[PDB]
């Protein structure tokens, strides 16, 4: 109900893709349109032969790693992710039963980019962000609720170790891990922070209301006690926390929901959606012209450049 | 290295200051003025093309020596209370 | 754009076609080429220097007219309004050197063989005076289109990309506008007579 | 320093002069309006917008209210860049 | 060398109080270096308040009129009145500020930020309407909350 | 090398053939009303060329999809280049022994302008978030997670490189030492029960690197049923 | 909570919004706006495929970002200077403040390269600076010009290295002063490199090449089948919106 | 008129295609499409300018012999000439 919302013809409306065509005109531009495409096709297919062995490698969509499996182990328990039969033509093909995918929240934020494969949970509120890498393949990785996995970060778990050890990952509630963040098979309690580019190894604890510091080198097995920042390669004590830094990591929090509510509106357009917002990007920049001469009859919808009323 | 700028900074920028506390006009008026005196006195140098080379070059010399430049131009009069 | 092209190529034409006077235009030719060369010598805004350099080139073209020989007149207009429509629909700003170098009058360019002829028919027909000022205003119209060089050839390259669609618009008619360096082939012919 | 800092503290002396609730006399250049001069605050607001009208501003009611001294009204000027 | 201290922006941080058109006071800081325009357009001004270096060759400065104390009047930078640089600054004056001017009037790029700036406190003056081209002009009245600092290019054409 | 400059002339002949044909596709899709073209979807590539140079990848080597490899990429039997990894030879060449393994999001590359060729021989383990700039590693050496090698340094077979080191620019590292540091240095030898789990480690990661291929296989018969 | 839904995004309400879980192929954007903060980049930049830029970025002049770089303006500004290289998935963010009381926003001059895997967040880095791999430049820290910082470096937030010379270490220190021929020539002669390799990449992409073939034809199946949608998305944000206001009129009074 | 104008409107085409490229940012050899359209326009323009040299020459013989301007058989045929020089 804009205007004419029962006169605007099927382009207008549909930019995407146009309806079935009917008449003559339109059929013969659809057959030349076919025409036009088997012999462009041709002639690329031809070009990429004359190239050379560059012309064999072929552009092709990459698969959705966002969500992805993993062998179900028998040796390793499936505590994080869940286990889901296996796909008819996977089990008819390469003899597989049963996959292990992983346990997402339903307000959670994976960027379209990132990497989280098999047996992951994904708290509440929790968001992975881009290039990020979270492969629970040996073991498990568990993230808790309103936690974020920040860009180029890398999650793994070990089940064999120097010390044959298995141990997951366990990250908890209201953490922040920083932009490439490495974090190796050890525990981060609620509301602790590691700063970007640091590095926490095998086995060590990170205790609630800590900060691992920027740059900063966890050895194996060390245990960093509450209300303190530990910092260098290798992490020594540096400071006790200040009162402003415990807020700060709650704020951090805060702040990383409110960034994924806004990428995880952005990320899931559809094809089509996105194709309608670019034509109405165009209406609109030719609309800001204000000797345009609808200016003087008709009056636009700021969000969809549609005819809204009757200006005069 | 690099030369010392000459004189004080003070007396420098009140230099640069000078005669421009006033509202400029608009041009209108030069434009207007420029046009009527072409289209209106002009027509007085018709005959003046057949005059002998050396009048024509001490007269070109002579509106070039007392020439007054649009630019940066500046009155005592625009300052003062009475004539 | 369009105040810069149309209007006196339709003007000049119907001087050419239907128009005598028994008298001389030589005091505003001396006033267009000395004001206009000067003045776009003493203008930093670019808006100012074109207006300026615009008054002299008029001035060339009442050279032209002046000395008869309409020919150079029209050969030089059209290698100006070439100009021009390249001049006014730029996007990169390289291409502004090449408006530069063809509106002083730089040899191997078109604007050279456009000014030559106007100044070969002045000499033909000794309209000495008015010659030399030409070349005078000439030596000095190089001064600031060197200085629209420095602004915008001696620069970091940024040309912004389209985001709404029409991405860089008007490339066919400015890349079309700078092949000026290949019409000297025929320029240098008995070809405007 | 947008002025100087003997004139505007004769102008400040001269309009603090005609107030008939202040003494012509007990006027120092660096009082008190409370503790020495004795004023509430309408009398202060009535000060400054005397100052106000004498040196041609317009000071707002936080900057007013933290005028409380003849040496923080001359400073207060001083400091103004749009002075007269 | 030995255990002196690490530098820190602390160092070199210069604060200047700015108090704009409608009289409100505002803290700006800046780095030593820098000029007084760039921190003035990098503390988020309006667009209005800045306008070209009416120089040859240097149209892509911005430029603000500010009202400078005596008491910094000595470090401003010099400009020589018979150079070019003198006519680019006689002609700001003449065609931007025109009956506006005070003895306190200078130009917010010819103030270096220094240790010496520290403290001072400067004014925005006002300025008349002015175009350099179609998509740079100033109409004459501060109504608009578009700052200098989110323009991605300074265009002289 | 006039091979080359054949192999550049058919290359460039062939390409602008693409570039024709592509834009006639184009032409004809905007003739049928359909356009699916202007998707803006990811156009990462995992094999990547550069113009003549096709990497060289092994039968029973594996490259994720989310990884990737350019120009002159050797790539060894049974070696595995995992997710996010990065490994660049468009204006150096790289060569990888067999069992070697590229952990997840590393960078192993040649890129600088006087870097030689990166070198890296058999069963080798390059961390997580290890970058490797034109350097040579020798057989059955760890390197570890978050590292740095600089360009001509040599990694004797053997060593270990701590986690979060940084091997200056043209340092040797001695066989069967262990170095760690960011101005690195030796900071022991290696243990016996040490070399066992640096021996049992690439193996490990073969067989890792088969089952995600088969994981893998099955996401793009997934994604084949889809359109086929 | 958040809700993930914008009725004040310029473009309206999204109509139809679709879980991760339940994509079949990537559909990751390299450059995309987050509501009305909208990227600014020139005709001759090289960005990776499998890089990212989105929100308040502006680019310049000859500028790449490389494979898997992540330039993300949502909290702030980023500005990345002419001929400025962003190496293998290295990370510029922005914070809201910083504690120097300066802008927050991420300033990087022109001729700047930055090594793999390095983080630049609300720092200023001023013009012909190399910044080494592994290297975190924090929260209003300065790095003046024509300087070198070593690779695997920690500047701490609001720190200082001086122009002139080459820091390295965590946390930095001074390591030993540039050449005069160092300054003159050699940070150009590192981002000309690096531009050239950009330029290599850029000649020999076709864009928007011939991937979407494949999603075409599952299109073209889907209405043969006769379950293709066909969605009036302008009208749908339009109806959104206008119930959307007869929602919010209908509980204050 | 001249003998190699063709060639020259297709040197001219050519260099049209790359700078139509150079200004979009594109590498000189991208769009070769462009590049044909462009050496095609510029051929044909080149003679057409190559038939107005002709057309020029016989046009200035025919009104200087009408005015009464009689020329010489031998330099006639340096002006009503398709010579292609
Ligand atoms: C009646 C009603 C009254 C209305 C009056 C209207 C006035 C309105 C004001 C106005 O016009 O604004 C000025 C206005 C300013 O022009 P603009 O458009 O703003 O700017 C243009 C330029 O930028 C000009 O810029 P600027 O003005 O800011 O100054 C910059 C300066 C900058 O100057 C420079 O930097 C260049 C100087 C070069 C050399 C410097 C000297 C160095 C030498 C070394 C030292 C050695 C010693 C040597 C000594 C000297 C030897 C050379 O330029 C000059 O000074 C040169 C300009 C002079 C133009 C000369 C052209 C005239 C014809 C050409 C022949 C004569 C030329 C001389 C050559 C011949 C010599 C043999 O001037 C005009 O428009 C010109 C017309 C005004 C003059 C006549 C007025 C008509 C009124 C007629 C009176 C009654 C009728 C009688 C006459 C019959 C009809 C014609
Ligand atoms: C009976 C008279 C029939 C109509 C004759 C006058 C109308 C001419 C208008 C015209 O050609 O429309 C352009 C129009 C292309 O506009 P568009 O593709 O919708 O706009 C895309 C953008 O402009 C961006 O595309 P673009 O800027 O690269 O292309 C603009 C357009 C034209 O661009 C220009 O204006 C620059 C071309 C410079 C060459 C000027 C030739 C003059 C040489 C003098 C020799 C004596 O491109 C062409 O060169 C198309 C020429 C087609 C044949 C013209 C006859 O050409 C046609 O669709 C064919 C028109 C031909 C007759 C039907
Ligand atoms: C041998 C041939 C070239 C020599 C050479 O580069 O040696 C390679 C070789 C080393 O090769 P490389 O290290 O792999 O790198 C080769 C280049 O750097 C790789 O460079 P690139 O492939 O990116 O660039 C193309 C390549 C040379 O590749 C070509 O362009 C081959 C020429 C024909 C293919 C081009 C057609 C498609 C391009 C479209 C552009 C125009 C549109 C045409 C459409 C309308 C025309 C009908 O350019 C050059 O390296 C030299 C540029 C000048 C050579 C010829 C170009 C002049 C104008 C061409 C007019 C085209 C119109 C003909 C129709 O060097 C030697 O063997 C040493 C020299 C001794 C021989
Ligand atoms: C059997 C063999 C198969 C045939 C192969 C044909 C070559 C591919 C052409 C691709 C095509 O048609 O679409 C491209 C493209 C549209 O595809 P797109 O990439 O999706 O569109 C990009 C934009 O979205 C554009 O968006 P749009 O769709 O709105 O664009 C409309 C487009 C028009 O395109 C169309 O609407 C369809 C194109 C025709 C389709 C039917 C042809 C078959 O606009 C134009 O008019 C482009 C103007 C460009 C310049 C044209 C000529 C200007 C002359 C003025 C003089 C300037 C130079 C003078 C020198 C100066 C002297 C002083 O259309 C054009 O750019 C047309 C340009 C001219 C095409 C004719 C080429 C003939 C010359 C021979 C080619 C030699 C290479 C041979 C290749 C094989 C061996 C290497
Ligand atoms: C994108 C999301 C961002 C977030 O929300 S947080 C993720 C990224 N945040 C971070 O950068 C976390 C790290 N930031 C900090 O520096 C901090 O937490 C770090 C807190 C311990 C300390 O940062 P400060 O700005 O508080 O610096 P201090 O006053 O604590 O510094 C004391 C001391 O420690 C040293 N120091 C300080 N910071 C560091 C570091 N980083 N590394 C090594 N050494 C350091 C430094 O040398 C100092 O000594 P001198 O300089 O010799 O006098
Ligand atoms: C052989 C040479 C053929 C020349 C190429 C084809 C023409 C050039 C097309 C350029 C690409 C632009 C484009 O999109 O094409 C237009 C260009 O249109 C034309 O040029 C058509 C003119 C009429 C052609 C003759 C029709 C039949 C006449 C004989 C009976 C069609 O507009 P659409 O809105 O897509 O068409 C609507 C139809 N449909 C719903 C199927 C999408
Ligand atoms: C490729 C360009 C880029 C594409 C964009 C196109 C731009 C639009 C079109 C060009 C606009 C400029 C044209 C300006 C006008 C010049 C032509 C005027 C006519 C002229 O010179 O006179 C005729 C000579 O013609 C001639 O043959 C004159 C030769 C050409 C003159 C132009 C030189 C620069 C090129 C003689 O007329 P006559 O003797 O027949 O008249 C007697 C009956 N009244
Ligand atoms: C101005 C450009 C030239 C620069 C140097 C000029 C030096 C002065 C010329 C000296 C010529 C020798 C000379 O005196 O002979 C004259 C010959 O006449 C002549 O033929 C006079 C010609 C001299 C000028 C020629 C230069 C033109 C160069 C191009 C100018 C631009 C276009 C034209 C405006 C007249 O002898 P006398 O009177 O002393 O004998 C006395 C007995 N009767
Ligand atoms: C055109 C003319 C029209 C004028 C009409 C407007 C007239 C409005 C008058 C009515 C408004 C009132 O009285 S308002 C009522 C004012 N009285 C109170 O509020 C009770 C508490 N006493 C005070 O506040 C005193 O002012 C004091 C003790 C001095 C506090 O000392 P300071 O001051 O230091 O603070």
């Amino acid at each position: 109900m804009s205007l004419f919302k029962s006169s605007l013809p099927a382009g207008f409306l549909f930019p995407y893709r146009h309806p079935k065509a009917k008449g003559l005109v339109e059929g013969t531009l659809y057959g030349l349109g076919s025409l036009f495409r088997g012999v462009g096709a041709a002639l690329d297919e031809l070009g990429s032969m004359v190239q050379g062995p560059q012309g064999s490698v072929k552009d092709h969509v990459q698969p959705n790693l966002a969500f992805a499996p993993v062998h179900r182990k028998p040796d390793v328990p499936v505590n994080a992710g869940q286990v889901v039969p296996a796909p008819p033509a996977a089990a008819r093909t390469l003899k597989i039963k049963e996959v292990v995918v992983p346990n997402k929240h339903s307000t959670a934020f994976v960027a379209a980019n990132a990497n989280v494969l098999g047996n992951v949970k994904l708290g509440a509120g929790s968001s992975v962000w881009y290039g990020a890498v979270l492969r629970g393949d040996v073991n498990g990785i568990e993230v808790g609720a309103n936690s974020n996995i920040q860009d180029n970060a890398i999650v793994h778990v070990s089940k064999y170790s120097m010390d044959g050890t298995a141990r997951p990952t366990v990250i908890g509630n209201n953490v922040t891990i920083g932009h490439a963040a490495t974090v190796h098979a050890c525990t981060i309690e609620d509301n602790c922070l590691v700063g970007m580019g640091a590095t926490v190894l095998d086995g060590a604890t990170v205790k609630s209301g800590s900060i691992v510091a920027a740059g900063a080198v966890v050895p194996p097995n060390t245990t960093i006690p509450s209300g303190q920042v530990w910092a260098g390669s290798p992490a020594k004590f540096l400071r006790h926390l200040e009162p402003e830094e415990a807020s700060f990591i709650g704020k951090s929090a805060s702040c990383y929901a409110e960034l994924s509510a806004i990428h995880k509106f952005e990320q899931s357009k559809t094809f089509e959606e996105q194709y309608t917002e670019s034509c109405i990007i165009k209406d609109r920049a030719a609309l800001a012209d204000p000797s345009n001469s609808v200016h003087q009859m008709w009056e636009y919808d700021s969000q969809t450049a549609l005819v809204a009323r009757a200006k005069r | 290295y690099k030369p010392e700028v000459p004189g004080n900074t003070v007396d420098n920028w009140t230099e640069l200051r000078a005669s421009w506390n006033k509202e400029r006009a608009s041009s209108l008026g030069t434009n207007y003025y420029l046009n009527v005196a072409v289209m209106g006195f002009a027509y007085w140098l018709n005959e003046a093309y057949y005059f002998p080379p050396r009048t024509l070059y001490v007269g070109a010399l002579v509106f070039f020596a007392l020439y007054v430049r649009k630019a940066y131009f500046s009155t005592p009069y625009a300052f003062k209370h009475e004539y | 754009l369009y105040l810069s092209t149309a209007p006196k190529l339709s003007l000049f034409t119907f001087w050419a076609s239907s128009w005598h006077h028994d008298f001389s235009v030589g005091v505003f030719i001396l006033f267009s080429m000395f004001i206009g060369s000067i003045g776009a010598y003493g203008q930093p805004a670019l808006r100012s220097l074109f207006a300026y350099s615009t008054i002299n080139e008029i001035g060339l073209l009442l050279l032209a007219v002046e000395t008869a020989g309409f020919h150079t007149l029209y050969q030089h207009l059209g290698i100006y309004i070439i100009t021009q429509l390249l001049l006014w629909n730029l996007t990169d700003k390289r291409l502004f050197a090449l408006c530069a170098v063809s509106l002083a009058g730089l040899p191997p360019f078109a604007g050279f063989f456009g000014k030559a002829w106007i100044f070969w028919h002045a000499m033909s027909v000794q309209a000495f005076s008015l010659l030399a000022a030409a070349l005078f205003c000439t030596l000095l119209s190089l001064v600031y289109y060197l200085r629209v060089i420095r602004l915008f050839w001696t620069a970091p390259v940024h040309t912004a990309a389209s985001f709404t669609g029409a991405p860089n618009q008007t490339t066919l008619t400015s890349a079309c506008a700078v092949a000026l360096a290949f019409a000297p082939v025929m320029l240098v012919k008995p070809f405007v007579i | 320093g947008f002025l100087d800092k003997d004139s505007v503290t004769e102008r400040v002396l001269h309009v603090t002069k005609h107030f008939e609730k202040i003494d012509a006399s007990k006027v120092s250049p660096a009082a008190s309006f409370e503790k020495d001069l004795g004023l509430d605050s309408l009398d202060v607001v009535e000060l400054v917008m005397a100052l106000e009208e004498e040196f041609g501003l317009e000071i707002p009611d936080a900057e007013a209210d933290k005028i409380a001294s003849v040496g923080d009204a001359i400073n207060y000027i001083c400091s103004n860049p749009m002075a007269k | 060398h030995g255990p002196a201290q690490t530098p820190t922006v602390f160092d070199k941080l210069v604060e200047v109080t700015v108090v704009d058109m409608n009289g409100i006071r505002h803290r700006v800081r800046g780095l030593q270096g820098q000029s007084l325009a760039q921190a003035l357009v990098e503390y988020g001004f309006p667009d209005t308040y800045f306008f070209p270096n009416m120089g040859f060759y240097t149209q892509h400065i911005v430029d603000a009129h500010v009202f400078v104390p005596k008491e910094f009047w000595g470090k401003v930078q010099n400009v020589d009145p018979e150079s070019d640089d003198g006519l680019a600054v006689k002609r700001m004056f003449r065609d931007i500020v025109q009956d506006y001017q005070r003895d306190t009037s200078f130009f917010a790029s010819y103030i270096t930020l220094g240790a010496e700036h520290n403290g001072m406190t400067v004014g925005i003056g006002p300025i008349k309407p002015w175009i350099l081209h179609s998509e740079w002009a100033f109409a004459g009245v501060h109504d608009s909350r578009n700052k200098q600092f989110d323009k991605p290019t300074v265009e002289i054409w | 090398n006039p091979i080359n400059g054949l192999k550049t002339i058919l290359h460039r002949v062939g390409f602008a053939m693409r570039e024709s044909g592509q834009a006639l596709e184009r032409v004809g899709c905007r003739l049928q009303g359909v356009y699916s073209f202007e998707e803006k979807l990811n156009r990462h590539a995992t094999v990547l060329p550069m113009r003549h140079n096709v990497p060289s990848l092994d039968k029973t080597s594996w490259v994720a999809p989310s990884g990737m490899v350019s120009g002159s990429v050797t790539l060894g039997e049974n070696s595995s280049v995992w997710y996010g990894a990065i490994v660049r030879g468009d204006f150096q060449p790289v060569v990888v022994g067999s069992n070697s393994n590229i952990q997840d999001a590393a960078y192993v590359g040649a890129t600088s302008e006087f870097s030689g060729p990166v070198t890296i021989g058999d069963n080798v383990s390059v961390g997580h978030g290890a970058v490797l700039k034109g350097c040579t590693v020798g057989d059955n050496v760890l390197i570890g997670m978050n590292s740095i090698i600089s360009e001509h340094a040599e990694i004797q077979s053997g060593a270990v490189i701590a986690a979060g080191s940084y091997v200056e620019e043209g340092t040797t590292v001695p066989s069967g030492e262990v170095w760690a540091g960011s101005p690195a240095k030796k900071l022991r030898d290696v243990r016996a029960g040490e070399a066992e789990y640096l021996k049992s480690l690439p193996g490990r990661y073969t067989e890792l690197a088969g089952e995600h291929k088969g994981i893998m296989k099955v996401l793009k018969m997934k994604q084949a049923e889809y359109f086929a | 909570g958040v809700s993930s839904q914008f009725f004040d995004a310029p473009n309206g309400p999204s109509v139809k919004q679709v879980l991760i879980e339940d994509e079949w192929y990537n559909r990751q954007r390299s450059i995309f706006p987050l509501l009305d903060k909208e990227p600014y980049y020139p005709v001759d930049v090289f960005v990776a495929p499998n890089a990212v830029v989105c929100g308040d970025v502006d680019i310049y002049g000859g500028a790449s970002v490389f494979f898997g770089a992540v330039l993300r303006g949502d909290l702030n500004k980023i500005r990345l200077g002419n001929r400025s290289a962003i190496l293998d998935r290295a990370v510029v963010h922005a914070a809201r403040a910083v504690p120097t009381g300066l802008n927050a926003a991420t300033l990087i001059g022109e001729k700047v390269t930055v090594e793999p895997y390095a983080v630049l967040r609300s720092c200023r880095v001023e013009p012909k600076v190399i910044i080494g791999a592994r290297s975190v430049v924090c929260e209003g820290a300065v790095v003046e010009s024509e300087s070198i910082l070593a690779p695997n470096s920690v500047v701490p937030p609001a720190r200082r290295i001086p122009s002139g010379e080459l820091w390295g270490g965590s946390p930095a220190k001074f390591i030993r002063k540039l050449t005069d021929h160092e300054r003159d020539r050699v940070l150009d002669d590192v981002s000309t490199h690096y531009h050239n390799l950009a330029t290599m990449f850029r000649r020999e992409a076709l864009e928007p090449g011939t991937a979407w073939r494949d999603v075409e034809a599952w299109r073209q199946k889907l209405v043969d089948q006769g379950e293709y949608e066909w969605i009036n998305f302008r009208e749908q944000k339009y109806l959104m919106r206008l119930q959307h206001e007869a929602e919010a009129l209908e509980k204050l009074t | 008129g001249w003998a190699y104008s063709g060639e020259w409107g297709m040197l001219a085409g050519f260099c049209f295609g790359t700078l139509k490229n150079v200004q979009e940012g594109k590498a000189w050899f991208r769009r070769p499409y462009i590049h044909g359209a462009g050496m095609i326009a510029g051929y044909y323009l080149f003679k057409a300018a190559a038939d107005w040299e002709d057309e020029a020459l016989k046009r200035i013989i025919t009104r200087y012999e009408r005015k009464g301007y009689a020329i010489p058989e031998d330099r006639k045929e340096l002006f009503a000439a398709n010579q292609y020089k």
